[PDB]
């Protein structure tokens, strides 16, 4: 039984980009949910895909060809050359890191919204620990694991056991 | 009973930069800097490029007796020059508008070397004896292949006028010269006249040179001088060429129709048949990243080119277990 | 039939951006939250309006003169021009996508601002049903639901009374 | 009894698209790109273009005889040449600098043609009797209008020695010429004086021409070629022609006030009677946004241009089904 | 009483960028966080040093050698250092405009995670003031407020006075 | 009981632009745009610049006899010249391809002027009255110190034959001048033969020159023109003159090394004994910050030039007060 969403990622989960973690007295896993994960897969190879798809290549030659007397044009095509290299380079770095900020907090995002997704099924039938995870006030079997994973979730079901269970601290 | 929300991890190292992070590791990454060519030349588009193995482009139109190895192809992308030929004007002297010209055949689409004005039909003036050692041809004093250089028959050198009508319908790249002696003994020696002209016309050209008999530096053991012109003939147009002395005459000239424009590379590396769509002076690239760093000489469709060691963008989570 | 937020757009909602529905004894209506939707209009146009206003113009003439052995300077433009399209293209289509990018996230955010305002508000008085809806634990009037879109709201009103109608189940 | 949050959905199916999302549909946006001209030519912040509908530059400038359509603007922005005009050098020749002239021009605040050296002054030449047929008026034989083609008079071609001072406030742009012929007997019947030449000097300028005679295709029936000059003569310089045959001697000069730069502009398109800020040779564009794609070859503050066809801004929200 | 970042920011806190002010029984001060504040002016200089670091300078000499024979190359000339100005101030306002929006959402999404991250250990054992603040149910003392920052603070230790000071509505 | 969450607040009064938030008060901001010059004229890592103080940089060569020796400056980073120098040429004429050696002399990394034909070896001709009353030195008619106005000597002009060989292994810039006179009369006054030529020669330079004897404008009184020419002789080549009158001959050359490329920078802006990265005609600039509005003409490694008043970047929390 391990942490989440402010803490750490974890090896053990192979299936997708986010998911979830259970732990019961039947045993402990990990279970991807894939709507997210595609979701974000789908979106991300979208931003590669436009960084690259929206250059515009056209056919040029670039070729020095000038004499000991045409020096001055050649160090305007320089200048131009330099120029060109100057600002492609400036904007293509600051691309990737202002493209690089955004990705990782869509990541967290994604993650936020999915343990909103739970949190706002569970309600008080589960104690949020901080990190995470939801503590269950009542037991929550491999069927209620995937109803709570599914957003199939039958809080009213679990009440009976879980005011019982918070009464008893 | 629990249940927790988090995200995938990996055996991954690979390490990306954030406006706000720097060296921060991820899950999966994708490099959008190309850095792998070839290393060899290529064909552009399906079309061959021209290499001239050490002979110029100036030599390789006038014919130097070195290099004959290239006097076949009528068809290329671009050319590929060594970054110092020497094999270029045997016998020293100047080629006028060069550099327009080797951008001209920087890419031509039909090329054909066509005799214009036979070399038999000289009656009058000696054609077989313009020849020096400055341009050796088999070690025996020789001269440009595709250019006379007329010298004075039985002591007279009559005035020439000669004229030729484009009766292809293709343009025709045409060259002559003119040898500037070095002495009025020596001018008279190889011309009967003393004072000399060439007159050059067509409905655009409108040429006379003369020669400039001065006293220069030897270059490859000669103090005379060979300066050579072009022009581009249009269909049905001619050529009016006058002379009594000095006069450097065609052979032959070149059909010529071009319709892309390219550029002369320098590069030494080998030809090894395959294509591309981009070529650069150490190798090809064939990739279709936005930017790459091989090299900035590049000629076809290239990325851009940038001053950059990679440029990895981040697909994946950040990768901490 | 009652729709929320993250359910989906209102298209009976037609004065403003972003806004309120409910669902009363006395009878259902949408109202426009004013200040959010003013605050939304004025940053996008603003944001337009620094996208256009930002662009330096000069007066320049792009027409070309170079003679028949001028090829080379003809050619030199010609990569001039050509250098400067490919830039311009490429960072005019790629601004475009990055602010839309960020226009969609504004709009989630402040849709997502107003629901936690009235969230704040409510406290225990009202089930969150986990789709851009509260369910009052208390009887609430069309008039007493201006109060909520007022920021107005009066808790201790309802206290216990929304305290009763929650143990009753 | 429930309390929802929402946002607006209407009629809309304008579609955006984001840096991970492909066609997303909003409830408003907002364009960028500017894809629409007026379709014809205007004026430039209220100064109008230089029309030469089918003339050249060179032949507006000589006064070939088939344009004189044009002589009596006095200020312009920019000038329109058709693609290639019909009108340029009826007798065949070439202009020197003639690109660079035509920069020159590209926009002039203050043009007035006047008269330098009148016709009438010719005492001992032959003003009135230099015509060709390459130069026809309406059917007649004729000449450019701005300069004369002097001949001898009575068997004889005395040396001109003509000067003229810049009297006025303004730079004055004078042009003149010279006429190589075919032949000494031509050059004789023409001028009488075998070996001419032609030296113009001013502060600035010091040249001498000599015609070269010799043999050419015919160009608009004509074998001769006619070759101008051009020079800008500052206020109180003065300029010295001097010339025993061949002289195509200026009749009129242009007073040139010249405080900015623009560019000749090659279009067919009619004028409209319309102001811009912005020109292209398809129409004109009246427009705040920062780029088109309408056409490259723009004159006056444009946005920038694109290859682009949409560049749509998202303003509004998700619009729902 | 004294409000939270809700309703704007705090002259009197020196020695940190965010923080929590705490007022009990022994006295009220202010207590920085100097972690997150520490990474948060490195993400901020981070941010500032890659758009002046990323910037490589060649060396190059703008000078003007034509003469009034060659008015065509020096246009040429001025139309290339005209479109360079146009695309590197057009390029420099927006990337300053992009990024201060984004500086100061990192400041809103930092001071919000530190109200969550307390509002989540906190739970019934203290109301939202809908400010920035939390009015405890119980008394916590210097120590309790440590550990409220600390992150590792008792609930259940509190539990039954809070229940009380609660039930007492 | 209560614990409030919250951010910093100052005395700042720094504001900052978003893309939807104008005006914005921040804790913190960084400025990006350099907007400060020292206001002086100084170093380029380290190397001096060439200031010609109302010298021309061909004054400079030829010796302008208004115009100090100061050779003790063996290298330079730029050049500064006076934006239209009083002391240029002051016989009139013209300086063939200045501007491309204006460029050549941006930056030299050694100079040395020699002698390399010396005044006292001119024998058969004048050497020592060739001067002008349009180049006093001292209220008394001179000439450029550099090159020799030769002259007939005892009604003879005996045509020379004069050369000389790069015995250094330093490239060499040699210079000399023809005189275009006015008549036969002055002609002959001056060199006896009244047709006469100047050939230069070396391993690439083929040059022959005639004098344009014709009538010009009087500038600074005088009414001749004199033509100057310069070349790069390459170490071991020689540099053959040939001439029988109006020649302009050399007496010094300049050894030159050439290893870079810089600017002639047009500036009145005094040297302030400054060392700087970067400069510009109002002043050298520091700290690189990647942007300026300085100065659009700067020399060396400049931040990026721009059309901005500030460029803040927020680094703070939006300020309360
Ligand atoms: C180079 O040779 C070509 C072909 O011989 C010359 O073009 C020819 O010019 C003659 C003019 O004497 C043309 O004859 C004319 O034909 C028209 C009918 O099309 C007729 O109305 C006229 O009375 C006259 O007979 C001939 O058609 C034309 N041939 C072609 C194929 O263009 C050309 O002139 C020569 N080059 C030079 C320097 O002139
Ligand atoms: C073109 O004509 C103008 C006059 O229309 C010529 O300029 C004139 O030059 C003369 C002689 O240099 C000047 O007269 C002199 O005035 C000075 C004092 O100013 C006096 O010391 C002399 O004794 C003599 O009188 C006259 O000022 C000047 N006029 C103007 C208006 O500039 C000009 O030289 C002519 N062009 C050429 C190429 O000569
Ligand atoms: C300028 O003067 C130099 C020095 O005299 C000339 O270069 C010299 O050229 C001579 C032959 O013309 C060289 O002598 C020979 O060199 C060859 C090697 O190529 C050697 O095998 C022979 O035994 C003999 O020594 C000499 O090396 C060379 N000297 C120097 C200093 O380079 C040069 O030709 C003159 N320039 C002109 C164009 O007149
Ligand atoms: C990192 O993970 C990859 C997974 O592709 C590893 O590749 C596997 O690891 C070993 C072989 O090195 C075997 O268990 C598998 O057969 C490999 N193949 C695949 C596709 O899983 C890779 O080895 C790992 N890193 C290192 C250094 O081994
Ligand atoms: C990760 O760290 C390395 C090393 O700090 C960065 O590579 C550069 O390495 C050189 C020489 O070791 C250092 O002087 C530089 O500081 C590093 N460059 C940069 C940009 O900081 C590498 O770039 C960092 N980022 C990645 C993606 O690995
Ligand atoms: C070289 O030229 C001479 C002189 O023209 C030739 O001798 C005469 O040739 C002309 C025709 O060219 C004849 O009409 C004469 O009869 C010849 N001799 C005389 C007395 O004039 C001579 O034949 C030429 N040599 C060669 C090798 O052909
Ligand atoms: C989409 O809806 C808009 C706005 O409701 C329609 O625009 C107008 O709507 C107003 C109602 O106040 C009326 O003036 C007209 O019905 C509409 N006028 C015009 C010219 O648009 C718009 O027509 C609708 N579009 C469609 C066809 O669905
Ligand atoms: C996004 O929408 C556009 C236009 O609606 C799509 O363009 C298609 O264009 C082709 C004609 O070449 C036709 O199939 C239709 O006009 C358009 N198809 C659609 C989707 O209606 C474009 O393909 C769409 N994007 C995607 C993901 O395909
Ligand atoms: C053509 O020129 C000739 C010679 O200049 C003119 O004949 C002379 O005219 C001058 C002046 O009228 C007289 O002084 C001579 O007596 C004439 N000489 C002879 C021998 O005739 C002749 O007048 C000119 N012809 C025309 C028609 O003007
Ligand atoms: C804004 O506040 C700063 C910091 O308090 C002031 O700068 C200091 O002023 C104090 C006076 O209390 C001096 O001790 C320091 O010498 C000043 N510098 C330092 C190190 O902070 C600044 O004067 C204030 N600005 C205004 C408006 O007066
Ligand atoms: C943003 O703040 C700046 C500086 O505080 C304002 O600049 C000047 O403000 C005064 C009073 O508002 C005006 O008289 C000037 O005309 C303003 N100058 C500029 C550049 O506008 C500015 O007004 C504020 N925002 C705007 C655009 O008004
Ligand atoms: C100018 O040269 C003349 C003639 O060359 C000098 O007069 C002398 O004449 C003799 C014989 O004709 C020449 O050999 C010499 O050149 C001169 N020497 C003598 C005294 O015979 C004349 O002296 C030279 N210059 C002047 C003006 O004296
Ligand atoms: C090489 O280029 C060809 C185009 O002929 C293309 O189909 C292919 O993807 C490329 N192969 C690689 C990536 O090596
Ligand atoms: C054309 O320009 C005028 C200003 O001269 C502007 O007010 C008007 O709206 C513009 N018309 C178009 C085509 O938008
Ligand atoms: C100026 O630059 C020098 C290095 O060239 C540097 O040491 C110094 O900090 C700078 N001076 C200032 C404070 O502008």
């Amino acid at each position: 039984a391990i942490a989440g969403f402010i803490e750490g990622g974890w090896q053990g989960m192979v299936d997708g980009w986010y998911g979830y973690h259970h732990s019961n007295e039947q045993g402990s896993g990990y279970a991807a949910d894939k709507e997210s994960t595609q979701k974000a897969i789908d979106g991300v190879t979208n931003k590669v895909n436009s960084i690259i798809d929206k250059m515009n290549t056209q056919f040029e030659a670039v070729g020095r060809e000038f004499n000991n007397l045409e020096r001055r044009i050649e160090n305007l095509n320089k200048k131009m050359e330099d120029g060109f290299l100057d600002v492609w380079t400036y904007n293509a770095e600051l691309l990737v890191l202002m493209e690089n900020e955004r990705t990782l907090d869509f990541h967290d995002s994604n993650v936020k919204n999915l343990y909103d997704k739970v949190r706002l099924q569970l309600r008080d039938n589960a104690k949020e620990l901080g990190n995470g995870c939801f503590e269950f006030y009542h037991k929550c079997d491999n069927e209620c694991m995937e109803s709570v994973r599914n957003g199939t979730y039958d809080y009213p079901q679990y009440s009976e056991e879980a005011r019982l269970k918070r009464e008893e601290i | 009973d629990q249940i927790c929300i988090g995200y995938h991890a990996n055996n991954s190292t690979e390490q990306v930069d954030t406006i706000m992070e720097k060296n921060v590791t991820v899950t999966h990454a994708q490099d959008i800097l190309e850095k792998t060519h070839n290393g060899k030349l290529c064909d552009l588009d399906g079309v061959k490029p021209l290499i001239l193995r050490d002979c110029s482009v100036a030599g390789w139109l006038l014919g130097n007796p070195m290099c004959d190895e290239f006097i076949n192809v009528p068809e290329w992308s671009y050319i590929v020059e060594k970054a110092n030929p020497a094999n270029d004007l045997c016998y020293p002297g100047n080629f006028n508008d060069y550099e327009e010209l080797k951008h001209l055949l920087s890419r031509i689409n039909h090329f054909e070397k066509i005799q214009i004005i036979p070399k038999s039909s000289w009656s009058d003036h000696e054609a077989s004896s313009g020849v020096s050692s400055a341009c050796p041809y088999q070690g025996t004093p020789s001269f440009f292949r595709n250019v006379i250089w007329l010298i004075k028959k039985n002591n007279t050198y009559p005035t020439i006028k000669r004229s030729y009508n484009n009766t292809n319908q293709e343009d025709l790249l045409i060259l002559w010269g003119i040898h500037h002696s070095n002495d009025a003994a020596e001018q008279t020696k190889l011309y009967q006249n003393p004072t000399t002209y060439i007159s050059v016309g067509t409905s655009t050209l409108n040429q006379r040179l003369v020669p400039k008999i001065a006293t220069r530096s030897k270059v490859n053991g000669q103090s005379g001088r060979m300066d050579f012109f072009w022009t581009i003939l249009k269909p049905n147009d001619a050529i009016n060429f006058e002379s009594n002395g000095n006069f450097i005459a065609p052979e032959y000239a070149y059909k010529i129709v071009k319709k892309g424009d390219s550029a002369i590379m320098k590069s030494e590396v080998e030809y090894g048949n395959c294509n591309t769509k981009c070529q650069t002076p150490i190798g090809a690239i064939n990739s279709s990243m936005p930017f790459h760093n091989i090299h900035p000489l590049t000629i076809g469709e290239c990325p851009k080119y940038v001053k950059s060691n990679k440029l990895v963008l981040a697909t994946g989570l950040r990768n901490s277990p």
